[PDB]
């Protein structure tokens, strides 16, 4: 449970400093290739393990089709897996695909939860 | 550690039991029981095995009832209420040679001599330093080895200084069969009969492991075949993605 | 039978997940397939592959521990010898 | 595409030689299977019973 | 509806063993628990049967073990399979164990799930131990004064509380027999409480080798794992038969056919080998109160994991950095236990030492690290700003 | 295993619970028979029956 | 929703013992099961705490009893608590069965959960006769030679059944030693049972002192039951005290202080009370095959219940000539008791006869019968035509 909202924080940081963005980055696109995930028709925000609230907000939240998309790829996933195998090549997800699709949500629902959690102990001096 | 504390290693003999296959030498184990009753008897109990446990194995039935009732075990008082001794049954245990830990230690200047039914498993290498430190009684304690009175040196005891004396010099024993009474002979079979003495299960054991290999092996691969079957429909189960009409 | 607590999972029909749509499963018959599906053949240019994709993440590891290992073994047989109970007599106390 | 199409099992499926190979092979795999397994469920209790029948140690015929 | 789902008895038979929704890619390691369940009822079935002629007495003790071994017609096979396999036990324990670090099972929901099992692992080693003591060899003996002796490092009371456990001035025949019968009550603890794991198992279901949700492609257990469990238990078998009939002490320590003497400790003290490591992390401290505390940790620190793993995904699966550690872990745990087998000699205690803190720190220390860089790996190495 | 040496007995059926117990039954004797031999035969000379032959008394 | 409903474990709890919906109306005799788990409880602490000291080698079994009555501390109290014990386990459990008969719980929906009681009843007869062996008296020697030799009657193999089971020629030491191992292993398989035995229980909920339907006045067990239950408890634990401290043998059989004998019998063979209507009815056999039988048939009988019951109502409460009757066999079953005690004697065998008799008769004929016969007057003795 480190947060996303947190893992915003450094990682815009690292991609703004383009004294930081050139270090890692390097590192970073060498591992999440190095991960196998796209192998196995995964997009990362796929892998975001989903048992808890704030998921639960953002999967409710997603856009239909791209549940119906998110499931296929989850269930090629497991099939694929199962055949202890790696897809076709050319079914693999492309570099320019992995993109943050599911974020914004989990974004824009921690947002709303850490406001709520204030807003629950807002204290008063008088 | 310091390679005199920890004694030198015994060597990979090759024994005739070594090996998945392998029964022991009931005529080796014949020759060690002369080579135990003549020789270690004087000082060394083997308390947990019996008489009738060596008919079949080293003996005949009253080959053990002669050995056995040359000893006198304790019997149920008479109708007056006084002991009686009496000669053994094939029921018994062969007697140790000291009536208690005590006259084992006087007779040993206060050592006390291990019983040996156990020794083949007691003890790390077990037939192999058994073997070893009975043919490895050297001639002298090693330049600069100073050795304690009544104590001698063995490489394969840990530092050497040994309470037990060398006892195997040749031929002392007359093998009843006609077999070269060596040290290195007397010695091999007497470790083949304390091997038994302390696993006497040995032949039986690997026989039904035998049979439980190649039982459970065949099943193993048979329980494998069988999975991929059920698993057939699975394994080589195809999806197909076709996104859908956006109306919902 | 009381209320239960939810969790994330159900059984068949309201097993917990997301509502499936599009995907088309095909699958055939154990009975209807070559006994043997695909064995040795082109089924073992994956016993390394398996192998290749994974081997460094435990050999690396394993090496930076079995080196380790045998450092210090032949360093303790040493301080143990002839040769070696000067650095003893220094190390140890 | 279209649903009906049907996908590749040519590698998967076997040639029309016998659609009862992959039955009797099985039957004898799960048969021998099925044999042993009771074989030595049958060992594995005479092994415990006769656990308890009288220890080599007792029988004084006396 | 049918009958396995309709009556009160077999509705549970379906729904764990028949019926259940597993997630379809799960491979060989998940048969762990499965290979559990089957020792556990190896040692309940055996240790019954061979209790028949044991006796608890210290004078019988070491005798009547022989007597199951020389005498009891397949008693000898009645003790090299309860022994063996409580080894194996051990061995498929931590091979489940493991597979839980590695997947984050530990992880949420399954953290009480997770917790049970520490609690089991406990018990197992309490179990265990006791049955050693119950051979009443040299080992026997000497392990039996040890763990009596680890509480008295409890403020004040615990000379007492030794004392007591011990009932009299040694580990003595109070002690053996107390031991024996405590050997009895816990194995139905650990079954008891194999219910319980069990249960938080069921409420969750299983995970599988890609740390994402099951809901999506499930299978019944009924007949593919059923059959696929029984791969693994066949085999587990064979390499058991393999120790228990050809090699059945290539796993013990012959000390142990010396009766136990209260006068003279011998002077090779290796412990068992699945608490080997322990003994490695307890040595490794020049306190002894540090040092008990600090080996009863090295189980209990198992309890943060779900904490202490930042991460964002369960599962060292996608996890590169993570994995290499893992391993790491794996095999630091290992050389720690080659250490437990060595003399406390030099450079030995202190590559011990190193170990020790290489152990926890993957804990307390690696894995937060790891698992917090690996999230923001995970951002800046795909997004565009 | 060939189909037409399997399906003459069972047809196109598995073994049945009685017959798989039957063949056990037998089984269990056959084998008991051939592996005492091959393992009293592989240990020859050694066996205390080759030996009780040998020595007199 | 609260925690204790929300929880894997706390939800049984609560739903078995907080929040069950028991009828409003049930009565005192309802407090059975709970002070039935009690005794179990009882029985097995106190049991494991004895067996700490005790030795089951046939030589020092009667005289280590003797050790726990000696020398360990409390140790007469481990004793007199779990002899006393086991008999207000065997008279409530009595209780619990009466009540069953009486207001007819054998009955549909609840036949499985009768019938596992039925198996409870013979595990617990099982597990206290072995416990009896471990003391080793004379009693113990010779109920262990009879029990053992019920088997004989076995057609064939009979005889050797009865050697295999006894390990060798007589009932010797390889017995009083399984005998100790089996008396440790079965109170587990009882409460493995109690579990089922409560499952049942809890898919229907209990019944009432009415035989009418509970779903419509249902108050929880918390708090009024739980505290109902803890008045019969401590009035359970007092008279159990009394015994205990004051009339410690007032139970049992003084001929258990000698030690056993192999080569002779008493002449007084009394058996436990709890057994004595059985003995009875064993006795009343002049057959040794079929006496064995109709022994166990006085137990297994208790299966036919819930089918010749005839009846249109469960309950004997608005039950005259089935109340009369039912009296009429508790006490016969009491008489048959007092059989049990006298000695074949006259005209006692004969009497012993016709309560054996009367026994089967209630539930194979006067319940059919009466039962149809009291549907009838229910009818015409009120409507028109
Ligand atoms: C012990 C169980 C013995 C018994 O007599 O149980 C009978 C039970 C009756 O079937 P049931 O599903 O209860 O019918 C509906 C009534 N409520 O039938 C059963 O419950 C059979 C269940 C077999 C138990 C196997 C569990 C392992
Ligand atoms: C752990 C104990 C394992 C030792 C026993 C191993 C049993 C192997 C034999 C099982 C044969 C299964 C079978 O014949 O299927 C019938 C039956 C169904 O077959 P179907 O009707 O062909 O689907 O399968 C079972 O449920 C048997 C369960 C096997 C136990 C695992
Ligand atoms: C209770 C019945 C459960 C069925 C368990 C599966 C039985 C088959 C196991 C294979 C054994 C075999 O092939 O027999 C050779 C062999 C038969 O010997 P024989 O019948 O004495 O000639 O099996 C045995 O000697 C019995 C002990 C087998 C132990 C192998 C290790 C497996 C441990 C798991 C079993 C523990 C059960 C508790
Ligand atoms: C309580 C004491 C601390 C915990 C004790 C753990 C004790 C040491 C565990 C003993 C070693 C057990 C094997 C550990 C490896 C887990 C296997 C695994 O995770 O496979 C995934 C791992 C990769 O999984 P994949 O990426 O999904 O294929 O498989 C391997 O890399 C090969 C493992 C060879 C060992
Ligand atoms: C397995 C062997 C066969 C069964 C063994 C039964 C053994 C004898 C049972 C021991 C005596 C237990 C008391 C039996 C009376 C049941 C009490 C009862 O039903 O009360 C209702 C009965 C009337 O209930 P009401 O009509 O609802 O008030 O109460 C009485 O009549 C007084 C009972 C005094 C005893
Ligand atoms: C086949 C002949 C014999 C064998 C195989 C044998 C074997 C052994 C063994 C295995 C030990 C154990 C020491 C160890 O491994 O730690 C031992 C010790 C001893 N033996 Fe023997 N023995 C034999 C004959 C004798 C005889 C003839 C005597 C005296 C008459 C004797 C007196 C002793 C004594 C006093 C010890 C105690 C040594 C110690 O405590 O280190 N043994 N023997
Ligand atoms: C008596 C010992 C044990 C038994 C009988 C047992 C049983 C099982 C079984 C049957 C499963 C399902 C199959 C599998 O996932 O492997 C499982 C999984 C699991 N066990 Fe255990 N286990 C035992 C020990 C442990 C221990 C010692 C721990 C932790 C310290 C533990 C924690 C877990 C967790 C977290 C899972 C879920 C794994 C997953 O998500 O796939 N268990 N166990
Ligand atoms: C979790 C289950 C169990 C474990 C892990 C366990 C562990 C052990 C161990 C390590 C030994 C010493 C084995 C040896 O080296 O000889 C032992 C011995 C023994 N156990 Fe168990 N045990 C378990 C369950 C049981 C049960 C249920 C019984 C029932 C009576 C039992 C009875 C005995 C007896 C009589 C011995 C002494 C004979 C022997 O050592 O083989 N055990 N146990
Ligand atoms: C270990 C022994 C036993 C335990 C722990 C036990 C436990 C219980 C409990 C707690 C109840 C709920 C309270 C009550 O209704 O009394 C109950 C009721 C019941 N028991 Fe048992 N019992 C035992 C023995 C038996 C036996 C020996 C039988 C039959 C042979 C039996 C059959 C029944 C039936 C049919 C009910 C339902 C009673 C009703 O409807 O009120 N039980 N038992
Ligand atoms: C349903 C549970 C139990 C019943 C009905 C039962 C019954 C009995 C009976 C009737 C005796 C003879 C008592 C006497 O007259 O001295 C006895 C003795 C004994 N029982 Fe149990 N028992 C049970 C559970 C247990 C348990 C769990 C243990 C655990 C070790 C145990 C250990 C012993 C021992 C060591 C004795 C001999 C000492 C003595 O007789 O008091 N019992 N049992
Ligand atoms: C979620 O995923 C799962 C999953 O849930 C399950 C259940 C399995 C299958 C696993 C299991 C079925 C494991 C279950 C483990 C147990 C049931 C262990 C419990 C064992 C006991 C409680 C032992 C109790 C034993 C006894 C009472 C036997 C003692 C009786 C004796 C000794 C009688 C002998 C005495 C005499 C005198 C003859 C999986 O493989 C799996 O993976 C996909
Ligand atoms: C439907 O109506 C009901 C109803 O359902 C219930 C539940 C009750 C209440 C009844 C109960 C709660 C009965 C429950 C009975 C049990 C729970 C019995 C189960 C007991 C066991 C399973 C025993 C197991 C015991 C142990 C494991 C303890 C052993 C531990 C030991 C000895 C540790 C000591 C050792 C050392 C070394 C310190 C009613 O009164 C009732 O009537 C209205
Ligand atoms: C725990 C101890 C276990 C001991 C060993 C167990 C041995 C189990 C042997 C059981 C054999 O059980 C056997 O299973 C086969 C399936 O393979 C059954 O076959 C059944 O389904 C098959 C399909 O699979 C059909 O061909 C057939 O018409 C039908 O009868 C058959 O009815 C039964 O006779
Ligand atoms: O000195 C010890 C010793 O310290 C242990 C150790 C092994 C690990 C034990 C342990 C106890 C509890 C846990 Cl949770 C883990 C390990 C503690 C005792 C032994 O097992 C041992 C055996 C035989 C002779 C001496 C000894
Ligand atoms: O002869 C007997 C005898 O027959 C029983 C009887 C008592 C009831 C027993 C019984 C066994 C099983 C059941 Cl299900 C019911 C009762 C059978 C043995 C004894 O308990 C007994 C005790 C002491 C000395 C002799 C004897």
């Amino acid at each position: 449970p480190q947060s996303f909202t947190s893992i915003a924080r450094i990682g815009d940081y690292i991609l703004k400093s383009p004294v930081l963005s050139k270090l890692c980055v390097p590192v970073a696109n060498q591992f999440i290739n190095l991960a196998g995930y796209k192998k196995l028709g995964l997009k990362f925000d796929d892998l975001i393990a989903e048992e808890n609230p704030i998921m639960q907000t953002a999967l409710r939240r997603l856009p239909e089709d791209e549940s119906y998309a998110r499931a296929y790829r989850i269930i090629r996933a497991h099939q694929t897996e199962l055949t202890h195998h790696l897809l076709p090549r050319n079914e693999w997800i492309k570099a320019q695909e992995d993109v943050p699709y599911l974020l914004p949500y989990i974004l824009e629902a921690e947002a709303a939860a850490k406001e709520k959690d204030e807003l629950d102990n807002i204290e008063v001096s008088k | 550690m310091t390679a005199a504390e920890h004694g030198l290693h015994a060597p990979a003999y090759a024994w005739s039991h070594n090996g998945p296959f392998e029964t022991f030498d009931h005529a080796s184990i014949r020759r060690g029981y002369q080579v135990y009753r003549e020789v270690c008897a004087a000082c060394h109990s083997l308390d947990r095995v019996a008489w009738r446990t060596l008919v079949g194995v080293s003996h005949t039935n009253e080959e053990v009832r002669n050995m056995a009732e040359e000893f006198e075990y304790d019997d149920e008082p008479d109708e007056q209420g006084n002991p009686k001794k009496r000669p053994g049954k094939l029921s018994d245990y062969i007697p140790g040679p000291y009536p208690n830990e005590q006259a084992a230690r006087a007779a040993n200047q206060g050592a006390l001599p291990p019983d040996l039914s156990l020794i083949v498993k007691a003890r790390h290498g077990g037939c192999d330093y058994i073997f070893s430190l009975l043919t490895g009684y050297p001639d002298e304690p090693p330049a600069g080895v100073a050795l304690p009175p009544g104590s001698n040196y063995n490489p394969y005891f840990p530092g050497g200084s040994i309470a037990m004396a060398r006892v195997l010099f040749d031929d002392m024993v007359e093998y009843e069969d006609g077999t070269p009474a060596t040290t290195s002979q007397m010695a091999k079979d007497v470790t083949t009969f304390l091997n038994w003495c302390a696993e006497p299960e040995h032949d039986e054991r690997k026989r039904l492991g035998l049979k439980t290999v190649i039982i459970l092996s065949s099943l193993y691969l048979l329980s494998i075949w069988v999975k991929k079957f059920k698993w057939a429909g699975i394994k080589t189960r195809k999806f197909v993605f076709n996104p859908p009409k956006p109306r919902k | 039978g009381p209320p239960s607590g939810k969790t994330y999972m159900g059984w068949w029909g309201h097993m917990g997940g997301p509502k499936q749509k599009g995907i088309t499963s095909y699958a055939v018959s154990p009975y209807a397939q070559k006994p043997l599906q695909g064995i040795f053949h082109n089924a073992v240019f994956n016993s390394f592959r398996r192998f290749k994709s994974q081997f460094l993440y435990v050999l690396i590891p394993a090496g930076i521990y079995w080196y380790w290992w045998k450092n210090g073994n032949e360093y303790n047989e040493f301080l143990y010898s002839k040769a070696g109970r000067e650095e003893l007599e220094r190390v140890n106390v | 595409k279209s649903t009906y199409r049907t996908p590749n099992f040519d590698d998967v499926l076997k040639e029309n030689n016998d659609a009862d190979k992959g039955r009797s092979y099985a039957y004898f795999m799960v048969g021998a299977m099925g044999l042993l397994s009771s074989a030595g469920a049958k060992s594995t209790v005479e092994t415990f019973i006769s656990s308890m029948t009288a220890t080599a140690d007792v029988l004084a015929m006396a | 509806m049918a009958f396995r789902k309709s009556n009160v008895y077999l509705s549970l038979v379906n729904s764990y063993i028949i019926d259940s929704p597993q997630p379809s890619s799960i491979n060989y390691w998940w048969n762990m628990g499965s290979l559990l369940g089957l020792c556990l009822v190896i040692q309940i079935v055996t240790g019954i049967f061979m209790a028949m002629h044991y006796s608890s007495n210290i004078e019988l003790a070491f005798s009547s073990v022989e007597h199951i071994m020389r005498d009891v017609h397949n008693g000898y096979i009645l003790r090299y399979l309860h022994a063996n396999g409580a080894s194996f036990f051990f061995m498929v324990m931590f091979m489940h164990m493991a597979k839980g670090l590695y997947y984050g099972s530990y992880r949420s929901p399954r953290v009480t799930l997770w917790n049970v099992g520490v609690i089991i692992f406990i018990l197992t080693i309490a179990t265990a131990f006791l049955g050693y003591c119950c051979v009443y060899g040299q080992m026997s003996h000497w392990g039996a004064t040890v763990i009596t002796n680890l509480f008295s490092a409890i403020p004040f009371v615990g000379n007492d509380i030794v004392s007591w456990l011990w009932g009299g001035f040694s580990v003595s025949n109070p002690t053996i027999q107390r031991f024996f019968a405590l050997h009895y009550l816990v194995p139905f603890i650990i079954a008891a409480m194999v219910i319980m794991h069990l249960m938080a198992l069921h409420i969750h279901g299983s995970s599988n080798p890609l740390g994402i949700t099951g809901n999506l492609d499930r299978i019944p257990m009924h007949s593919y794992f059923i059959f696929k469990d029984l791969v693994t238990v066949f085999l587990f078998m064979l390499i058991l038969a393999l120790f228990v009939f050809y090699s059945p002490n290539t796993l013990g320590h012959p000390d142990n056919y010396i009766p136990g003497n209260p006068l003279v400790t011998p002077a090779s003290i290796v412990p068992e080998w699945y608490l080997l490591p322990f003994y490695a992390i307890l040595r490794s401290i020049p306190d002894k109160l540090l040092g008990v505390i600090t080996m009863f940790a090295a189980i209990l620190v198992l309890l943060v994991l779900p904490f202490t793993d930042r991460s964002v995904v369960r599962g060292n699966t996608f996890k590169v950095l993570s994995k290499f550690f893992f391993f790491i872990f794996v095999f630091n745990f290992v050389l720690l236990g080659q250490i437990g087998a060595c003399h406390v000699e030099v450079p030995y205690v202190l590559m011990g030492q190193i170990a020790t803190f290489i152990y926890f720190a993957y804990f307390l220390i690696i894995v937060p690290v790891i698992s917090t860089i690996e999230n923001v790996l995970f951002y800046i190495g795909r997004v565009n700003k | 295993s060939f189909s037409s040496l399997y399906k003459t007995f069972f047809k196109r059926n598995a073994v049945f619970v009685g017959t798989i117990f039957a063949g056990a039954f037998v089984f269990q004797t056959v084998f008991d028979t051939a592996i005492t031999s091959w393992y009293e035969n592989h240990n020859k000379g050694k066996l205390w029956k080759d030996v009780k032959a040998r020595i007199a008394a």
